[PDB]
């Protein structure tokens, strides 16, 4: 790691400077508040992967 | 001619209350956000770097006025 591990949207690609910055000052969100609560493999659902919610869609 | 001799009632009450407030307390000034510097870079003719604090940085400016500046941490 060269940076906190945290989903990447709290990232972004600066300006003139080879480096990320985070687009709330310092703050810091960790993964488990992106998904539900206790959501396996931080996931929107449990039943699938991405993918599997596509086709299962379809 | 002169029939009387009294004592002079006014009534000086002030019931009312008008305050206007001057032009000058809605006038800008100039508000800063403020953080603990932990680093500063200067460069113009030759670069010099101070470092105050050394922590992972979260934020940094660059400013290019009269030298190249850059305050990190800021």
């Amino acid at each position: 790691l060269v940076r906190p591990d945290v989903p990447e949207d709290q990232y972004v690609d600066s300006w003139y400077i080879c480096t990320s910055m985070t687009h709330h000052m310092g703050d810091y969100r960790p993964w488990s508040a992106s998904a539900p609560p206790n959501a396996f493999r931080f996931r929107p659902f449990n039943e699938f992967d991405a993918k599997g919610r596509e086709y299962v869609q379809y | 001619m002169f029939l009387i001799h009294f004592v002079h009632y006014k009534t000086i009450l002030q019931k009312y209350t008008f305050k206007f407030k001057h032009i000058f307390l809605s006038i800008d000034k100039y508000n800063s956000l403020f953080f603990n510097i932990s680093g500063i870079l200067i460069w113009l003719n030759i670069i010099h770097i101070n470092i105050i604090l050394i922590k992972y940085s979260f934020f940094i400016l660059i400013n290019n006025f009269e030298y190249l500046i850059i305050l990190i941490s800021t």
